[PDB]
RNA sequence: ACGGGGAAUCAGGGUUCGAUUCCGGAGAGGGAGCCUGAGAAACGGCUACCACAUCCAAGGAAGGCAGCAGGCGCGCAAAUUACCCACUCCCGACCCGGGGAGGUAGUGACGAAAAAUAACAAUACAGGACUCUUUCGAGGCCCUGUAAUUGGAAUGAGUCCACUUUAAAUCCUUUAACGAGGAUCCAUUGGAGGGCAAGUCUGGUGCCAGCAGCCGCGGUAGCUCCAAUAGCGUAUAUU
């Protein structure tokens, strides 16, 4: 649910196993996705993706370069 | 172009301002800010504290022990406490600190204690951190000094937010830091603002300024080992506190508060000190441990008296009977009732406004009532100096009291005194060398508590089954379940193997969050029952070794079985001549070298073992040395037990050989009946 | 008696792909 | 960037290993896996279709 | 064998977008 | 630290407060000075209901049944079916479920079998009409939040069935209900089972005759359920609900005597008496009706440490004892301030109840 | 919408930018007024009003960073409260005093220029490269490959003296001594592929397919290719 306007949207998590870093009621940063198109094995009609959680990039958490602050 | 470029930039800057709105519950008169000073053992922690005290109060204190409260500015006071290298204090101070001053030796570089404390703060709620690096007088104002500052700053920017402020202490004049550097450092402390941390906002807590023993002296003469009643003084922080409540004191145990009383606050701000007439006392420093400080029922006055000032063995019904019904036919009775009936902003801004209205109502609700009246309705508000009376304290606490070690009193919420089954999401730390074995003891730091338990490590499957794991995965999150105290969901936790002793490596074993609380674990383990073929009839084979009686086979009829090779089968019936043998049909023919097994799931259990850490109940020199249950590896070293490895379980090269098959055999009858064109032709 | 950080901590390489 | 996630995970190249026949059954022969059975399975199917 | 596979990979790339795949399937229908 | 109590009266609130507090309770001397000393069956039926909707509870009963020890576990929801005792109505058990439903681990889907309409306990129609909107004020609103009556039941036979579903919430929203407002409409519910359908019509024309002078808009619904839906005993009754501009609801209801005992009640008398009982409630009117006062006070205490206010009429003896139990279990003391209402001519004096909630969250809900 | 000299993009014509180190105008929280002076409707001058705001013994008194540093602008965040008038010039009674004007260093790959992370020889053992080809085939060789060994030359990153620089310094440039074989003194970012078990889920066309796989019985003491390269990606808007 976006903080600015209260709308509810569906986004992609980049990889399975990044779901473990994300918990419910967490604050995340969302960017756009899918202007170019949708790849094979991607669900059409979803136009958002999750980029950061607690202001930390998901790739840095996955690679073990940073730790999520509570 | 200018309109579009300017508009899109401001929207991006608004995104930084957005956050999850929460009700502001801070008091109108806040308590002193807690400032902790940590670092490697000989970095200069105590020197900086004396400079900060002299900077704000123009006073020099001798033999500082415990927290010190000073007035620093017109509207702000600070509580200053030094943190030692011991891991137990590092864990406690992180749970309470509002501001952290981290000291780095620039000449030597980073040390492990610096990175361990940052991980502790990340788990339990990240406070505001200002980094101070010292010992710059070793360098000689060249490339080497300039490059060292950049290298240390950019590595520090990874643990905290990028662009964080660092302070440099160039040199010591007469064993003291330069006044201008200290003055600038003190100025940034004055203007710092703080975010609402989840744990601190939810629970009331107290940092103790003074401890005093309240026992009859003749009781001590009778038995020294008697339980003792102790009085504690400190500022109330976090949330409201009730008169009768349960509080956990880390390092000692769980207690219930007998008596609570608000007290006139020492070291008040000078404006409030102006109101009370004084003979120029000029109180600016408070440190008692250092020694420097110190229709009848309808009426409200009767309805309130009746409630808060035969019936038993009677019917329980939530129905109010009418003792005196009105006539409802007279005009005046009809008269008394006729008046009843009818004759451009963001969503973030609007939600912030609603949070403000609720916060204004909370503060202004009981402002008219007296403080004694206020305590009954809302409890003790944060920011008041309070006196806490605790009974049944162990005697070893009083006789082994050390003023350096802080005393923290953390209020417990509902059901937090009870015990149950706790399920956690857990990941082994990246810098830890070893992995954690299930059914081995480990120390958890959760909530206010530090304790040792025995956890089970498990993994989730897509169907929803939780199956047991032998070890924590090296690179993945993992489920953890154990028997321990009840703790609210969404709180972080920290795992240590040994609090006693010093080791060169990183000491934090793992990190995670609390997910679920229950009374049943529902964790299961995989069990395979193995058998071997002894008689084979194409698809059907006779299997022995899986069972030992005909009653066993009857229970498992129709079960799915398979070979190591992957051929799937079904149990059909039990045979008679071997007691456990049975008949099974399969997809294809089996070989005698094949092995069959059946996949089963067996529920497991965990012992209920909970051993709290009691470091404060130790001699003053021995507060570091606390031990408990040992792990499997330690027990093997203590005894003469040596690991023995099964030859079957080891992995070995297979070395297979090329496979041949017989040529197809055509029956003699079929050869005769075949047409002349397609007959196998052999010349004799 | 000083516990210096390791090379792994000093350069948080993490899970970086291995290259020739 | 799914490629960056996959490439980081595939940094470790250890694969799972094969288990052998137990020692007390070593006289019987090698334990056959799915690859070994597939050879004898297709051979029998080929002959049956010819017959 | 590798050369034959690489030719099909180019055709697989030549429709790898989601809308491209649904494009032919209506057309083949 | 367990609490100790004596007697059989107020048994439900002692058990409900114990499981939310997490503190054990000891009950002693239950109907000691009686020919039947043990616990009644309907109280034993209530205890079995708690055991099914919780996980990990420990309950001890003496061989005589004079004492009860209850160690509460965590709340576990899910699908539950229960056969209620015919001595007390389903609404007797339903009030306790309304208190505990939002704090379950899983959303509760319960079907209750027993007697729906009775003279002793509140009707399930009243709880549907008035109690459910009150929980929506606290934020427990949901798509699956409903009460449905499958078949009606009357004593002594019983034979009724209701299904109740409630969402789970992590925290409760504070409320400030201080303005009652003026009554717009009156709605009613007239039912007859295993008798002539003419009974309901003879109830309607009696209640309407009294209430038409105060308000123009009154319409009473009539219900006749046939076959297995009728139940196992004959009876009839009326339930009345008043709706205000502010959204509050005030209700009253009456039911006929059972078949076994009591003289037959004229339907015209039942219609008039229920209407006068409703007008008695209006004279006492507040933001919540007298039956629902104890429910409102409990949900105020379970807020997220905020100031909340409710305006209610004269306090019932049930609520007065409920307030004392709240101080024993949750250590909360309300601030009471009566409102005179001298010349406003709204009726009797009202009481304004205000408090600050204790920090309470749903510990049973799973974080995922 | 401060204007211009100008910046970008074009075959041209044009189009889009120009708060921003040069020139001109205007203002000093907001509207008005005024003294001195050659020159001001001046604000690091004065008087009253409006809005803010500091001290007080409650009577009174003192204010204007859109100068240089520095702090704040819901809780979420990015240059030093540094050195000097040595250069350039300005003011004064003055060769000499003063100048956050200016100059000197510090500070986020935001932008531009140069440029490392190795070079050269040797030995041994194998027999197969490579190009075009929609699974068929056609050409072709003065070599290729080996996570195979071996040798003694060269050098700067760094460590550490001394000069030189400069107002004093730092940096750059000189220069004595140390400083390389896994030269582990170990370059990254994006894209695309392969490899696997008595492992898990889902669907079927008995033996299959999909998704995926550091999780297996026991046991806890560093694969390949492509694009760029000290650089390389993503989102929104647009041309
Ligand atoms: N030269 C120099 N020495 C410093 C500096 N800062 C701290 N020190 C040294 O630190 C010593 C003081 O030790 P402490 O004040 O006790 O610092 P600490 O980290 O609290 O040590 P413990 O009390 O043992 O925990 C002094 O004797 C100094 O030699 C610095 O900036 N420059
Ligand atoms: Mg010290
Ligand atoms: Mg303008
Ligand atoms: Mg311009
Ligand atoms: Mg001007
Ligand atoms: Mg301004
Ligand atoms: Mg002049
Ligand atoms: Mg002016
Ligand atoms: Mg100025
Ligand atoms: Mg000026
Ligand atoms: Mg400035
Ligand atoms: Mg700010
Ligand atoms: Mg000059
Ligand atoms: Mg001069
Ligand atoms: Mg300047
Ligand atoms: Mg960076
Ligand atoms: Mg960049
Ligand atoms: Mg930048
Ligand atoms: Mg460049
Ligand atoms: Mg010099
Ligand atoms: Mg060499
Ligand atoms: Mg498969």
């Amino acid at each position: 649910q976006l903080i600015k306007n209260g709308k509810k949207i569906t986004a992609f998590v980049p990889n399975d196993g990044c779901l473990n870093f994300i918990e419910e009621n967490d604050e995340v940063l969302v960017a756009g996705f899918g202007r170019k198109g949708h790849a094979v094995g991607d669900i059409p009609g979803v136009r958002f993706k999750v980029v950061k959680v607690a202001n930390v990039s998901l790739l840095a958490l996955y690679k073990g370069k940073k730790e999520r602050p509570r | 172009v200018r309109m579009a470029r300017s508009f899109h930039r401001t929207q991006d800057l608004k995104t930084k301002k957005h956050h999850i709105p929460v009700v502001d519950r801070t008091p109108l008169e806040p308590p002193p800010i807690v400032v902790v000073v940590m670092g490697p053992p000989k970095v200069g922690k105590s020197t900086l504290i004396q400079c900060l005290i002299r900077n704000f109060t123009r006073q020099k204190l001798t033999e500082i022990r415990g927290p010190v409260t000073i007035v620093s500015g017109k509207k702000r006071r600070l509580t200053i406490i030094e943190c030692g290298c011991d891991i137990n204090m590092m864990i406690d101070l992180a749970k309470v600190a509002d501001l952290v001053l981290m000291l780095i030796d620039a000449s030597f570089g980073f040390e492990m204690e610096t990175f361990e404390f940052l991980n502790i703060c990340q788990v339990h709620g990240f406070p505001k951190i200002m980094g101070v690096l010292t010992h710059l007088d070793s360098f000689k104002h060249n490339k080497q000094l300039k490059k060292t500052k950049k290298r240390l700053k950019h590595r520090f920017w990874t643990e905290v937010y990028p662009g964080a402020k660092l302070f440099y202490l160039s040199g010591m004049v007469h064993g003291e830091y330069q006044n201008q550097e200290i003055h600038n450092l003190g100025r940034f402390i004055t203007v710092m603002k703080f975010r609402p941390l989840t744990w601190q906002t939810s629970h009331p807590y107290i940092l103790a300024d003074r401890m005093e023993d309240l026992t009859n002296p003749e009781d001590i003469r009778t038995n020294i080992k008697c339980d003792r009643k102790v009085s504690l003084y400190g500022y109330l922080r976090g949330a409201h506190l009730k008169n009768k409540s349960q509080i956990h004191m880390p390092g000692v145990g769980d207690f219930a508060v007998s008596d609570i009383s608000f007290l006139p606050d020492p070291c008040a701000l000078p404006e409030q000190q102006k109101k009370r007439c004084l003979n120029e006392k000029e109180k600016l420093v408070y440190a008692p441990l250092s020694g420097v400080g110190g229709r009848q029922q309808q009426a409200a006055p009767n309805l309130r008296k009746l409630i808060y000032g035969h019936k038993a063995d009677s019917l329980d019904c939530s129905r109010f009977l009418v003792e005196a019904p009105h006539d409802w036919d007279l005009e005046e009775v009809m008269n008394s009732i006729r008046d009843c009936f009818v004759t451009e902003s963001t969503y973030f801004d609007d939600l912030k406004g609603e949070m403000q209205k609720q916060a204004q109502l909370n503060r202004a609700e009981f402002e008219d009532q007296d403080d004694e009246a206020r305590v009954q309705y809302e409890g003790f508000r944060p920011g008041m100096y309070v006196r806490i009376e605790i009974e049944n304290v162990p005697c070893e606490f009083v006789q082994n009291f050390d003023p350096h070690y802080p005393i923290i009193l953390g209020g417990l919420g509902n059901s937090e005194g009870n015990v149950g089954y706790v399920q956690m999401r857990l990941k082994k730390h990246r810098w830890y060398k070893k992995i954690l074995k299930s059914r081995d003891p480990i120390i958890f730091s959760v909530g206010w508590r530090r304790f040792q338990t025995i956890p089970l490590y498990y993994i989730e499957d897509h169907n929803g089954r939780q199956r047991l794991l032998k070890y924590t995965p090296q690179h993945m999150h993992c489920g953890a379940a154990f028997w321990g105290p009840i703790t609210p969901q969404g709180t972080g936790f920290l795992a240590i193997q040994s609090v006693s002793g010093i080791m060169p490596d990183f000491r934090i074993a793992a990190t995670g969050v609390v997910l679920d609380l229950d009374k049943s674990i529902k964790i299961v383990k995989k069990l395979k029952l193995t058998g071997f073929p002894y008689k084979i009839f194409k698809n059907t084979s006779f299997i022995k070794g899986m069972f030992n009686s005909a009653l066993e086979v009857a229970k498992f009829e129709g079960a799915v079985i398979r070979t190591v090779s992957g051929i799937r089968g079904q149990i059909k019936k039990a045979l008679r001549a071997p007691e456990g043998a049975f008949r099974a049909s399969f997809e294809d023919k089996l070989l005698m070298s094949d092995i069959v097994f059946m996949r089963t799931w067996y529920p497991v259990s965990i012992p209920a073992f909970y051993n709290p850490v009691t470091s404060l109940l130790k001699p003053v020199g021995e507060k570091d040395t606390w031990s408990g249950m040992r792990t499997t590896g330690q027990l093997r070293l203590a005894h003469g037990v040596r690991l023995k490895a099964n030859k079957d379980s080891l992995y070995k090269p297979i070395l297979r050989q090329k496979k041949h098959f017989n040529s197809l055999h055509i029956p003699k009858a079929l050869q005769k009946a075949l047409p002349f064109k397609n007959k196998p032709k052999t010349q004799a | 008696a000083k516990r210096a950080i390791t090379y792994q901590i000093a350069k948080n390489r993490g899970l970086t792909p291995r290259r020739k | 960037m799914a490629a960056a996630f996959r490439k980081a995970a595939k940094s470790r190249q250890r694969e799972h290993r094969e288990r052998s026949q137990p020692g007390f059954r070593k006289h019987l022969g090698l334990l056959e896996k799915k690859k070994d059975y597939k050879l004898r399975a297709d051979d029998y199917r080929k002959k049956q279709e010819y017959l | 064998k590798e050369h034959f596979r690489a030719k099909q990979k180019e055709e697989e790339e030549k429709l790898k977008r989601q809308k491209d795949l649904r494009k032919k399937l209506f057309r083949i229908q | 630290h367990s609490l100790s109590y004596a007697g059989c009266n107020f048994l439900r609130q002692r058990l409900v407060l114990s499981t939310l507090s997490g503190r054990p309770v000891k009950i002693r001397k239950i109907r000691a000075r009686d020919d039947n000393p043990g616990l009644r069956d309907f109280e034993a039926s209530f205890i079995r209901l708690l055991d099914k909707i919780t996980n990990g509870s420990r309950i001890e009963i003496n061989q005589t049944g004079t004492t009860l020890y209850y160690q509460p576990g965590l709340l576990y929801g899910g699908s539950v079916e229960h056969d209620c005792s015919v001595l007390r109505g389903i609404g007797y058990y339903l009030e306790s479920l309304l208190c505990l439903a939002p704090f379950m681990k899983h959303p509760l889907k319960i079907v209750l079998r027993g007697v729906t309409n009775d003279q002793v306990d509140p009707s399930v129609d009243v709880l549907k009409a008035t109690a459910l909107p009150l929980l929506k004020q606290f934020g427990i609103d949901g798509e699956s939040f409903e009460l449905k009556i499958v078949r009606r039941g009357m004593p002594p036979g019983g034979g009724g069935e209701v299904v109740f579903s409630c969402p789970v919430r992590k925290v409760l929203k504070p409320i400030q209900l201080t303005d009652p407002g003026k009554i717009k409409r009156i709605r009613g519910m007239a039912y007859s089972v295993r008798v002539s359908p003419q009974m309901a019509n003879r109830i309607v024309d009696s209640a309407r005759s009294i209430l038409n002078k105060f308000i123009p808009d009154i319409y009473i619904y009539t219900d006749h359920m046939k076959g297995v839906n009728s139940g196992k005993s004959p009876g009839f009754g009326l339930s009345l609900v008043a709706e205000t501009t502010s959204g509050t609801f005030l209700s009253a209801e009456l039911a006929s005597n059972p078949q076994g005992q009591g003289a037959a009640v004229l339907p015209e008398d039942l219609g008039r008496n229920c209407a006068r009982l409703l007008l008695e409630e209006i004279y006492r009117g507040g933001c919540v009706d007298s039956t629902n006062q104890s429910l409102a006070l409990l949900l105020m205490t379970l807020g997220q440490q905020d100031v909340s206010k409710v305006l209610l009429g004269p306090l019932s003896p049930y609520t007065i004892e409920f307030l004392r139990h709240l101080k024993s279990f949750f250590q909360i003391m309300f601030k009471i301030e009566t409102k005179p209402c001298g010349e406003e001519l709204k009726g009797g004096d009202k009481v304004l109840m205000t408090c600050v909630g204790i920090g309470f969250s749903n510990l049973s809900k799973t974080l995922k």
